[PDB]
């Protein structure tokens, strides 16, 4: 029933085999997505460790290859190049805790992680989210309270406080808190703090996904 | 005016140009469409022999 | 009591195949059989539908107390059973070890948790429990159809209610705890961690849904290996107390795609499509 | 492109002697590979298959038990081992190629082979032809029959048409009866049917001069013609 | 400044043009005509190997051969008579959106974010499938590209641009403007003299290619432009738009004569095709399915639902005998 047509299979009784020996091999080099404010922080959370159109990114961690594809830099339309990111392991967010009065600048933040936090493509993708630039924070409310922002805020205009007050508010936007978690952290990295929590972070999301892969749940 | 003047010259290097009306090009269509409607394999299915499918 | 039973025996029978044989109209086709956990799901599903489809017969033994079937039936359909249990017995370890090796190993795993390695092992899963329960066609013959192997009886009877306890309920219990415990201690270790966690969440979900795929199969199959034990080293017995033990036994493969069905994703989906299917069918 | 051979030279009968092929310019690894023969003034015969990935090998009733055939893709290297010899084993091999998908045109490289010497239901197609004289722009038709129908139920005809000069190496022309390959004019062609089968050449011309054979690749093993030669 | 008064009056001018020449209301001529009945079809074949996300494929001219590229960083060639694979290309950049089949079979084309449509050689000794071409010169993302021969491809990208290029030397032979959005389509005649595309601005274009200057405008719709594809005369075209709707083009009349919507349908088109008839409509929802429809009646004349998720690609083959849909679930398929 078949002459030459038999080895026309153990040509594609190959390729099948070298497809998924690298499709089984991308999950150990996991897919993040950084973003941020109106060059905000954008700058050294790439940097954090040290190791054409869109940005990609690298950087490894105790066998685990992080790769960080910034987006942040590409003037088209919000969406005709997102859905290209769906399937993503996570989502960063690199926001000011004082530039708030530049121009406010927490606002248009606010409607950002708005429009991302629900989403039609991100509605059980996690998110972690990032507060850069407090050692200035410290001095901002020492002297110019967030009410010029928040005028609905009253309290202690102090780090312990009003920095509490801005990740509480933050952390409350999501329509749904059931299916996806939302983090939190700060940038005192002692060179090396802040990807540890990248870290924890990813590999809880790996968990709560594999835990959904084996009907575990 | 950085874009206002050959914007105005293509506008209207296009005005000067013959239009039929549109029966004769539905006839047109509708001609080709009859024409070769005995050699679609979709319009009208084949038997199992000339179909590798 | 025989009547009622033998109504209620019908009943436990075809509610368990429609379940395992359900499950693998959806698995299927519907769900796309690709992945390792497809494989041994529906091995699973096989295994009970089996295991299931011979009560009629121990029925009648219990009602009509003779055996109008023949000597090869009474052989092929005991051994089928017997082969059935094991076979289910060591699929849901193979799933409990399937799981552990994928939250933990996450990573190497991958060249573990491949097609070929699952039908492989289904293969041999079922060559071990042909293995193990040939003993019983080899001296099989209607007596009421039991097992008549040469003197001491009791040595060779007690032999096998050995040989079935240890590879059927002790092995599996000692690897199904262990590998549903090894999962906890990290999902609770990698959790307060992470900057999120408040009084433990899906932990509430995930130590009530575990400590209950480890209740049916250890409630069910208990009794039944250890009342063989008292019969058979205290020389006391009765007929209801059998028939409580037998039901149980072929409970346990009633109840397994409420759990290792329906509850997985790839089900729930393809389950939504017959259900709004039949939706617009009949209404 | 490169393919060497060595290893050949003078044994005693019953010794045993291996045959290596060296690749350059390739993807070895995704390239069959055969080992066909010739002997001093006769035709060639086949020996051996290996596949991509080395799950495939056959032979030829006539050396299964001690020709074993092996392949090292990363050091892109054929071998041929070979034991209890005798006399009808005195010949010259000759390393190829073979690529097999909707498009291919095997046997597209012949190495120049070793020579070996040493003290004293399988289709047949019928090469009887052996002398043609001619002289240049004459146009020739050679002619091969075969034992049974080469045309496999999927619309091909499984045969080629091949070339040897002399103080040379063969040089594949046709490809599956119709078919040409590239490296070569427009001069030669083939068509027929059914055992059935015409070679075409126009405006003859020097370098063309030797001996045109003939081969099938519908089903194992693989049969040669004799030799039509062509001199003027 | 007050240039901007004259743009009014030709605008009203030229909508009188291509007014005056309309009397007919297309489907107030098929009165008459027999339909064509009802069309059902059957899956014949499956094509599996793909891990991910597939955003175009390609047929080639002789009917059996087609080419795939995912988001795995792979374009994959198909024997669709045997569901077997002939190559398998690893990519560079993953993020891709188009793909492309030569007519001499020789080589392949790709494109995505990065700018680049790269060019691949199918026919090389040394056995292997090597990239001949890397093309720059935009500053946007490849949303499609089309081969003119061996020796002449065109794109389209975002930056609002078209491009005519060279292979042997690699510079832009010609360039193409007159956008106000992101390009997203392309569509070759069956004469390879001039092309058509259709953009985010809700606005098609008819090109030439030797002179390099547009020739026609089109309108017509309320939304943006997703998909584009001629009709076997190279005298029409149909666009597909976000806008849940499809609308044919002519190009002799310079206006649109049927328009293919329907109340219950609301999600978006992402390609279209046409049959070796032009008797038969294909076009490929975001509903998870796709539709078919009849091209002088307006009205359905079967559906193709097969699918577990969107419809990103779709082409028919010359001969006629097949048909083919793209499926972000990685599956491709091949009715008839």
């Amino acid at each position: 029933l078949s002459a030459e047509d038999k080895a026309a299979v153990e040509r594609s009784k190959m390729i099948d085999r070298n497809l998924r020996e690298d499709g089984e091999k991308a999950a150990r080099e996991v897919k993040l997505l950084l973003l941020g404010a109106g060059e905000s922080g954008k700058s050294t959370i790439v940097k954090q460790m040290k190791i054409t159109g869109i940005v990609e990114t690298h950087f490894t961690f105790k066998d685990l290859h992080f790769k960080m594809f910034d987006v942040g830099g590409q003037r088209s339309e919000r969406k005709k190049w997102i859905h290209c990111f769906e399937g993503v392991t996570a989502i960063i967010f690199c926001v000011a805790l004082s530039d708030y009065d530049l121009v406010n600048r927490m606002h248009e933040s606010m409607k950002l992680f708005d429009s991302i936090c629900n989403n039609k493509w991100f509605t059980d993708t996690s998110i972690i989210l990032f507060l850069n630039k407090k050692d200035l924070f410290e001095e901002k409310i020492k002297k110019s309270p967030l009410t010029i922002c928040y005028p609905e805020y009253a309290g202690s205009n102090t780090y312990e406080e009003a920095a509490a007050y801005i990740q509480c508010q933050f952390e409350d936007l999501n329509k749904r808190k059931d299916t996806k978690e939302i983090y939190t952290h700060f940038t005192c990295a002692t060179d090396t703090k802040n990807v540890q929590f990248v870290f924890d972070a990813v590999t809880d999301v790996i968990i709560k996904n594999n835990l959904k892969d084996c009907g575990l749940f | 005016i950085a874009q206002a003047r050959k914007l105005v010259e293509q506008l209207k290097m296009e005005a000067n140009i013959d239009r039929i009306k549109v029966s004769k090009a539905a006839a047109d269509l509708m001609a080709y469409c009859e024409a070769h409607a005995k050699e679609d394999p979709l319009l009208t299915p084949v038997p199992a022999s000339e179909n590798p499918f | 009591s025989a009547i009622l039973i033998s109504f209620i025996y019908s009943v436990v029978c075809l509610v368990g195949l429609c379940g395992n044989s359900m499950v693998i109209y959806v698995i299927l086709r519907y769900a796309k059989m690709k992945t390792a956990t497809n494989i041994y799901i529906l091995n699973l599903a096989i295994a009970d539908e089996l295991l299931m489809l011979s009560v009629p017969f121990l029925v009648t033994s219990t009602l009509l107390r003779h055996w109008p079937f023949g000597a090869l039936l009474c052989r092929l359909v005991l051994s089928v059973d017997a082969v059935n249990m094991f076979t289910s017995i060591y699929c849901l370890t193979v799933l409990s070890v399937d799981r552990y090796v994928a939250v933990v190993h996450p990573i190497k795993a991958a060249r573990y948790r491949r097609p070929t390695v699952a039908k492989v092992v289904n293969l041999g899963v079922w060559v071990l429990s042909l293995l193990v329960i040939l003993p019983i066609v080899v001296f099989s013959r209607t007596a009421a159809c039991n097992m008549l192997m040469p003197e001491p009886a009791q040595r060779w009877l007690v032999g096998f209610v050995l040989y079935t306890f240890l590879m059927g309920f002790l092995l599996p219990v000692g690897a199904i705890c262990l590998c549903y415990v090894l999962i906890i201690a990290k999902m609770r270790m990698v959790a307060l961690k992470a900057g999120w966690q408040q009084r433990k969440r899906s932990e509430r979900k995930i130590t009530l849904m575990v400590m209950m795929v480890v209740m049916v199969f250890v409630i069910c199959w208990m009794p039944f290996y250890v009342v063989q034990l008292v019969n058979v080293f205290a020389e006391q017995d009765d007929a209801t107390v059998s028939q409580l033990s037998v039901i149980l036994g072929y409970a346990n493969s009633c109840a397994n795609p409420i759990l290792y069905g329906f509850l997985s994703d790839n089900f729930k989906r393809s389950f939504q499509r017959i259900l709004c299917l039949s939706w617009m069918d009949n209404a | 492109v490169q393919l060497v051979e060595s290893g050949g030279g003078l044994v005693q009968p019953g010794g045993s002697r291996k045959l290596s092929c060296s690749a350059s310019g390739f993807a070895f690894s995704s390239f069959g590979m055969h080992w066909v023969r010739q002997a001093p003034e006769k035709g060639l015969e086949w020996v051996a298959y290996i596949s991509s990935g080395s799950g495939t090998i056959y032979y030829a009733d006539t050396v299964k038990g001690r020709f074993t055939i092996s392949r090292d893709d990363p050091k892109n290297t054929l071998f041929l081992q070979m034991t209890s010899l005798r006399s009808e084993d005195t010949a010259m091999y000759y390393c190829v190629r073979s690529i097999y998908y909707y498009g291919s045109s095997p046997f597209d490289f012949w190495g120049q082979g070793t020579t070996l010497t040493v003290s004293s239901s399988d289709i047949v197609m019928t090469q009887a032809t052996s002398s043609v004289p001619v002289t240049p722009g004459e146009s020739v038709s050679i002619s091969c029959r075969s034992s049974k129908s080469l045309l496999h139920s999927n619309g091909n005809t499984y045969l080629y048409w091949f070339l040897q000069r002399p103080g040379q190496s063969p040089q594949l022309l046709i490809y599956r009866m119709s078919n040409l390959a590239s490296g070569v004019p427009d001069r030669f062609s083939g068509s027929g049917s059914g055992t059935a089968f015409t070679l075409t050449i126009s405006r003859l011309e020097a370098e063309d001069v030797g001996v045109y054979y003939c081969m099938q690749h519908l089903e194992y093993p693989l049969t040669f013609g004799a030799g039509t030669k062509l001199e003027l | 400044d007050q240039l901007r008064q004259e743009a009014e009056q030709l605008k009203n001018q030229i909508r009188d043009a291509r007014k005056a020449c309309a009397d007919a209301t297309l489907s107030q001529i098929t009165n008459n005509i027999d339909p064509v009945g009802r069309i059902q079809m059957r899956t014949r074949r499956t094509l599996r190997g793909h891990l991910a996300k597939i955003y175009a494929m390609h047929w080639g001219t002789d009917s059996r051969l087609l080419v795939s590229a995912s988001q795995d960083g792979k374009l994959i060639i198909w024997d669709s008579y045997t569901t077997n694979k002939v190559h398998a290309i690893p990519l560079r950049s993953s993020w891709v959106m188009t793909c492309a089949y030569a007519p001499s079979g020789n080589y392949v084309a790709c494109g995505g974010l990065d700018n680049i449509c790269s060019i691949y050689n199918l026919k090389t000794r040394e056995g292997n499938v090597r990239v001949s071409r890397e093309l720059a010169g935009h500053t946007g993302y490849l949303s499609c590209c089309r081969f003119l021969d061996d020796n002449q491809i065109v794109t389209s990208s975002g930056d609002t641009t078209c491009a005519l290029w060279d292979i042997e030397t690699g510079q832009q032979t010609t360039t193409f403007t007159g956008h106000t959005g992101d390009v997203m389509s392309l569509s070759l005649a069956p004469d390879t003299r001039l092309f058509v595309s259709g953009a985010c601005d809700a606005s098609a274009k008819l090109w030439d290619v030797r002179e390099g200057m547009c020739r026609q405008t089109f309108t017509g719709h309320e939304s943006d432009i997703n998909a584009i594809c001629f009709f076997p005369n190279g005298n029409a075209f149909a666009t597909g738009s976000d806008d849940a709707t499809c609308r044919l083009f002519d190009l002799r009349a310079d206006q649109e004569l049927m328009t293919y919507s329907h109340d219950n349908i609301i999600c978006g088109i992402t390609s279209v095709s046409f049959s070796k008839s032009g008797r038969l409509l294909l076009a490929g929802y975001d509903d998870f399915n796709c539709n078919v429809w009849d091209a002088l009646k307006a009205d359905r004349a079967g559906v193709l639902a097969g699918h577990d998720n969107r419809v990103s690609c779709l082409g028919v083959t010359d001969d006629g005998m097949a048909v083919a849909t793209g499926s972000w679930d990685s599956f491709l398929k091949i009715w008839n």
